DNA sequence: AGCAGAT
DNA sequence: ATCTGCTTTGGGTGGGTGGGTGGGTTGAGGCAATT
């Protein structure tokens, strides 16, 4: 009566073959072996592979239609259509047995309340700096996330995405024009994310320079930034301690900035 | 209908026999003569 | 039998349930539900609530009824109705609207009132539910919520112009001139294949008269989430809304609003030629409710404060409580806020009633504080810093609308301060063109722009309260004010008062200031009362000069001239004195200028001429 | 089928234009004045309309101006025929080209004036006044008003083809023997054109809520009301609020059809619109414009 | 390939 | 009901007598005004 996908309330994913388990049983694990975007070639299409990189863009979640439910304004029946492509052509005429037998021309109309939607999200994965060859520029690869895997990727994370490498055929005229070149993407299936007190703290702020106790103490005071800012009379005294380093070139200014900016949780490093 | 055309209220009227027909429109959601009039007019 | 599609809940039971809820319901049920029964009174809680709300609506002629969801949970009958509203908002809202209309007509029918029934029959009635559950997040909207009532808190970002949405189509024949209106269903016109007239049954002779159809108001808004909802600090996401009928233009850009609507989703066509649709569905919110987050008694209170003997120092202290020991500056600023009388003259030019004050001195002292306070108090005004890209801009400038790709004339800060105080924080660093437009404003009180094919003049009747800093690290008393200020003599000659607030190092003064500052870690007035008082006086009172005031003004000006050959005072000081006296009269709410007003004005002007 | 309401509204209009006075007749004189100087627009004070007929006639025109406007033009022509028969024809040798004047009715002095931000869709097709500061003005172009075609095969002629918002051609030749239905050629000699200018206005600065971008609108002028608005002026237009369809979708000869994130979906299902939708815009049709902001010749001007 | 038109 | 026929995406394998208020957006080079 209705497609099997309509009543499904679960999503199925494949966890790759772990390296340790493959070595235990004397086998090679292609799925769990990491690859760069460069190594993912055209002969890997249709396989279960893993990619290593940093995510550079994640789109907003949105509903992608799997099964469309229509209704007949005359027959009182409901039709179901399956969509497995970027585009589709909606039904406009009833195909129910009653309509055909009676010949009544009842228009079919869409109903979003009865259809089936799956959360959709599109991401982008870029090569790491250490993976690009000499005198080359990094490349990027699209990723599709469906079901309960959404919101598991954010820009800036270094991840080992495991997915199915598939093409994305064009449709209609664009397919005719495009020739035999094909776009590709990855169907995400599994994601692995990568990882006397004053004097002591000051000396530990940056051990690779020659000690500057006063500067380090002031920088720690900046970092903590303790303040009671509750004037409540219209405005309040500024609640941050600002520090400026000014020195002739040769002293560790940039190193101090880099260290103090890495330590802080919200540190942002910029150049004038 | 007080609401706009795209509000999207759907109906299910029960015939004397156990079959359900589908009508669209708030007026149908409220009334039955309007539902039958729309049924006739939609032919 | 009528049943909602896909469910097993009758419409008739829903209608009767909500009718019973409306005709009989009391706030005491809500109070007991929220565990506040001990606060129940004996008159308001025991009286019918929504019946009173319907009666008042009929009296005022309005139609929209603001409904709170919890009240449905308060009544035993309507728990299922509340859940259905939260799960099938469209049909439930429809039956609610019809029940409201039916009970409205039934009230008049039963109470045999003299009110006209035809007028009631003509009205479309509506309900606007709100507070339908804990507000969710824009990032937490999954496909499970499609066609379900949700609550969103976000910051408005833009709003498109009103869109005409079609309700009823209008068709006319080309051989019989017969017209009939056909309703619309989900954006499809059921246009006829032939006239409904038996005599003229000609087929395919229908035309759409676009201007005789019926249209409804639609508008598309863009919403962005609140700062506190951002988990790490990334770019906030954006969701699109749709508002119909009386909610159109219900919120302006930059407002914080809480919106209740149905999370809907619509297919997108691949191209404007075929019927192919993209598999990805686009979401939006169909809004049903939006919330944003003088009286005789006020007049009597204003008279009571006005009659106070110590009114002047009271207002001066209340202007900027946190500042310490700047009585003269506060008094001058208080006079500036009220503003002198404005004169409309025949056989003569216009004479400005504004007061321009320059707050110049060392950087240590408090000067931006006073400008911020004045901005807060002023009923109209802007805050700006010269050579500041953040500020809107001091002069009207022609630009191109990025959203619509059109040319629009945008008024600058000075024009937007019309009738108010425009505080310019950094007067020292200003472009020469900016200093030219400022001269034109303070002189002619208008800004003229004649570029991009447009020749227009904009009123800029705004006061100015600027601040200045010395060229170096401190003010040198030996040199004159002009050399330190780094402003043209033509420019600093136009301010009615010039205040030299200097941080001379004194043991006592530093002691007092430090004590005040550390302690921060004589009644005063709330800012709202001050602004309402200022607006009332500025809108209603118009003091006039008298013979005694005329004598004192002439005598004071002559005395201030005779002090000097060096020219101690000029005719500018006379205009400053008359304006200050008028402002002082305004502050007392007096309609006349007495000897005391002119005397106060001279004391401030003479002191201002003094250290300056 | 005649429009019974339309005919009666015309009859009341004629009575207004013959018996009104304030004690001499006002509009009777103006028609005479128009006859001497050879003008086209006839100006009517809205306030003058309210007093007569207990105010009933004023409401009918104001509420539904698009519907009743053609009947008003019929009413004026009759009153023009009784007292100034020569005026109807447009103004050494016998001139052959004396067509029929294309009159315009201008109204002013409405009780209220609306802001741009207060324009809604409930007033479409009604008469009202608005105020805004002009920002751009187009160039005067000839607008087709009463097209005249000729059949390509039998050389027949079709005259007075009312034009909608898009180019329109006849669908049925008046020659019984002819079979042409969709083949015509325009005849610009017999066609009547009207002047046409597009003016863009935006709300006044003082009416803008603080820190809000301005609203805008597009006004269309015709006839003698052209070039009466210069950019930067603060004008007060009086016309009829209309809705203009997207003519590209409706199907034009030689044209291929084709803020809101895709939510601006139009209405569909029309015969001309095969699978496309028709979207609409709010516009204006002004009939009156007011801008808020040699010895012998000079002497004659003075009273 | 979907939709717009003539026999 | 069947047969006949045009046009996309967006892009230079349509163009500049269709333009840039129909979108394709960085890079370089010349000119006035600002300095
Ligand atoms: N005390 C120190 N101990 C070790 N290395 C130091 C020390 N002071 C400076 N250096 C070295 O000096 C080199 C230059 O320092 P850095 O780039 O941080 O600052 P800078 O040269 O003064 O800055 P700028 O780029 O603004 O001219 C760095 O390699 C840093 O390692
Ligand atoms: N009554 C007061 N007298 C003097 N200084 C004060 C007083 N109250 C506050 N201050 C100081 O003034 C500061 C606010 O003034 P602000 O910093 O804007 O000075 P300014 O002279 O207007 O300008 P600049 O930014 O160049 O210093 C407060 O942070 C406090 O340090
Ligand atoms: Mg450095
Ligand atoms: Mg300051
Ligand atoms: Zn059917
Ligand atoms: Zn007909
Ligand atoms: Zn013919």
């Amino acid at each position: 009566l209705f497609p099997p996908n309509l009543t499904r309330r679960y999503f199925l994913y494949f966890k790759p073959l772990s390296q340790n388990c493959a070595r235990r049983y004397r086998k090679k694990a292609i799925s769990s072996k990491p690859l760069s975007v460069r190594q993912i070639k055209g002969d890997f299409l249709g396989q279960l592979i893993t990619v290593r990189g940093i995510i550079t863009r994640v789109s907003d979640v949105k509903p992608a239609v799997e099964v469309i439910a229509y209704t007949c304004d005359q027959c009182g029946y409901e039709v179901f259509q399956e969509v497995n492509s970027r585009t589709f052509t909606p039904l406009s005429e009833c195909t129910s047995e009653e309509c055909s037998q009676n010949q009544t021309k009842g228009q079919l109309f869409m109903s979003t309340r009865a259809s089936k939607f799956s959360a959709f999200q599109e991401c982008k994965i870029q090569e790491l700096s250490q993976q690009v060859p000499v005198g080359h520029i990094p490349r990027s690869l699209n990723i599709h996330v469906n079901g309960t895997l959404v919101r598991s990727l954010s820009p800036g994370d270094i991840v080992d995405v495991t997915g199915i490498f598939l093409p994305a055929p064009y449709t209609g005229f664009k397919a005719l024009k495009a020739g035999l070149l094909t776009e590709t993407y990855l169907e995400a299936q599994f994601v692995r994310q990568h990882k006397d007190v004053y004097n002591r703290l000051a000396k530990s702020i940056a051990p690779e320079i020659y000690g500057n106790l006063d500067v380090k103490k002031a920088l720690l005071l900046l970092l903590v930034g303790g303040v009671d800012k509750r004037v409540g009379d219209g405005m309040k005294i500024r609640g941050d301690i600002n520090v400026c380093l000014m020195g002739d070139p040769g002293v560790a200014k940039s190193q101090l900035l880099k260290a103090i900016c890495k330590i802080s949780p919200r540190g942002v490093y910029t150049t004038g | 209908s007080a609401r706009h055309s795209r509000f999207g209220g759907l109906l299910s009227i029960q015939t004397p026999d156990k079959t359900r027909l589908t009508v669209s429109g708030s007026q149908a959601l409220v009334d039955e003569k309007i539902a039958l009039q729309k049924l006739d007019d939609s032919k | 039998l009528r049943i909602i599609w896909g469910t097993n809940v009758s419409i008739q039971e829903c209608t009767t349930n909500f009718r019973n809820f409306l005709m009989s319901f009391k706030y005491k049920f809500r109070k007991i539900l929220d565990e506040r029964e001990e606060f129940i009174n004996n008159t308001t809680d025991e009286e019918l609530y929504y019946i009173k709300q319907l009666n008042e609506m009929r009296e005022l002629g309005t139609s929209n009824l603001n409904l709170d969801a919890r009240n449905l949970l308060a009544y035993k009958q309507t728990e299922d109705l509340y859940h259905q509203l939260l799960n099938y908002p469209q049909e439930v809202i429809s039956i609610m609207d019809q029940t409201i209309k039916d009970c409205m007509v039934s009230l008049i029918v039963d109470n045999n009132l003299d009110y006209d029934l035809d007028e009631i029959e003509t009205k479309f009635y509506k309900v606007r539910p709100y507070n339908v559950g804990s507000c969710k997040g824009m990032r937490e909207l999954n496909p499970n919520d499609i066609d379900k009532l949700i609550n969103l808190k976000g910051l408005v970002l833009r709003s498109t112009p009103v869109i005409p949405d079609m309700k009823v189509a209008f068709f006319k024949c080309n051989v019989c001139d017969h017209t009939m209106a056909v309703e619309i269903d989900r954006g499809v016109i059921q246009e006829p294949a032939r006239c409904e007239r038996i005599d003229c049954n000609e087929p395919n002779s229908m035309s759409l008269i676009h201007n005789r159809c019926s249209f409804a108001d639609k508008q598309v808004i863009k919403l962005q989430e609140t700062p506190d909802f951002v988990p790490d600090g990334q770019t906030p996401h954006s969701i699109s809304l749709c508002v119909y009928d009386e909610l159109v233009d219900s919120c302006r850009a930059g407002d914080r609003i809480e919106v209740t609507g149905t999370f809907r989703s619509i297919p997108i066509r691949a191209n404007s030629r075929q019927r192919v649709l993209k598999s990805l569905y686009k979401t939006y919110v169909d809004v049903v409710h939006v919330k944003k987050v003088i009286t005789d008694q006020d007049l009597a209170k204003i008279r009571e404060v006005a009659a106070r003997e110590d009114l002047y120092s009271l207002l001066a202290r209340s202007i900027a409580p946190s500042i310490y020991e700047l009585e003269d500056v506060k008094k001058g600023i208080l006079l500036q806020l009220f503003g002198g009388t404005n004169k409309t003259f025949t056989k003569g030019g216009r004479y400005r009633g504004d007061i321009n004050i320059l707050l110049c001195g060392d950087p240590s002292t408090s000067k931006s504080q006073i400008l911020q306070y004045v901005h807060k108090i002023t009923p109209r005004g802007v805050y700006t810093s010269g050579k500041g890209s953040s500020a809107v801009g001091l002069t009207a400038y022609i630009t191109r609308d990025v959203d619509t790709k059109q040319l629009v004339l945008e008024s600058g800060a000075l024009v937007l301060s019309d009738g108010g105080v425009c505080c310019i924080d950094e007067f020292d660093k200003m472009s020469d063109s900016t200093r030219s437009v400022l001269h034109e404003v303070m002189e002619q009180q208008t800004i003229s722009i004649a570029k991009a094919g447009i020749i227009t003049t904009l009123n800029a009747r705004s006061s100015i309260l600027a601040s200045a800093n010395p060229i170096g690290s401190r003010y040198n008393p030996n040199l004159p004010v002009t050399e330190n200020i780094d402003l043209p003599p033509p420019l600093l000659s136009r301010f009615d008062l010039v205040y030299l607030v200097l941080d001379k190092v004194d043991e006592k003064n530093d002691r007092e200031l430090a004590k005040h500052l550390t302690n921060l870690y004589d009644d005063v007035l709330p800012v709202e009362f001050l602004t309402m008082y200022i607006s009332y006086a500025k809108e209603h009172i118009h003091p006039i000069i008298t013979e005694a005031a005329k004598t004192e003004l002439v005598r004071a000006y002559v005395g201030m001239r005779k002090m000097g050959k060096r020219i101690t005072a000029t005719t500018r000081q006379l205009e400053s004195m008359i304006r200050l006296a008028e402002a002082h009269a305004k502050m007392k709410l007096k309609n006349v200028v007495e000897l005391e007003d002119v005397q106060e004005a001279v004391r401030l002007i003479r002191s201002a001429i003094k250290d300056y | 089928v005649d429009d019974v309401t339309g005919e009666k509204v015309r009859e009341a209009f004629e009575q207004f234009l013959e018996d009104f006075s304030v004690v001499e007749k006002v509009y009777r004189a103006q028609i005479e004045f128009m006859k001497i100087y050879d003008l086209n627009t006839i100006y009517i004070d809205y306030q003058h309309l309210s007093m007569r007929e207990n105010g009933a006639l004023a409401m009918a025109i104001s509420e539904q101006y698009y519907r009743f406007l053609p009947f008003l033009q019929k009413g004026l022509r009759r009153v023009v025929r009784k007292y100034a028969p020569e005026l109807l024809n447009t103004s050494t040798s016998t001139s052959p080209e004396q067509t029929e004047r294309v009159f315009q009715i201008s109204f002013f002095n409405l009780p209220t004036v609306h802001r741009i931000r207060d324009i809604r869709s409930e007033k479409i097709g009604s008469l009202l006044s608005i105020s805004g500061t002009v920002t751009r003005t187009s160039e005067v172009r000839p607008e087709l008003y009463k097209a005249s075609f000729t059949c390509d095969m039998c050389r027949a002629i079709v005259d007075n083809v009312e034009q909608s918002f898009k180019y329109t051609e006849p669908t049925f030749c008046p020659n019984p023997s002819c079979e042409n239905r969709a083949f015509w050629t325009l005849n610009v000699t017999r066609s009547r054109f009207l002047d046409w200018q597009k003016v863009r206005i935006q709300e006044n600065a003082n009416e803008i809520p603080t820190g809000s971008m301005p609203r805008t609108l597009d006004v269309i002028l015709r006839g003698d009301s052209v070039e009466r608005a210069k950019p930067g002026d603060r004008c007060k237009f009086t016309g009829v609020e209309i809705v203009v369809p997207d003519v590209t979708q409706l199907g034009l000869p030689g044209v291929k059809p084709s803020t809101t994130e895709g939510l601006n979906s139009g209405v569909t299902g029309l015969r001309s619109l095969g699978v496309r939708d028709l979207t609409y815009k709010i516009s204006f049709l002004a009939c009156h414009v007011i801008s808020i902001g040699d010895q012998e010749v000079f002497l004659n001007s003075l009273s």
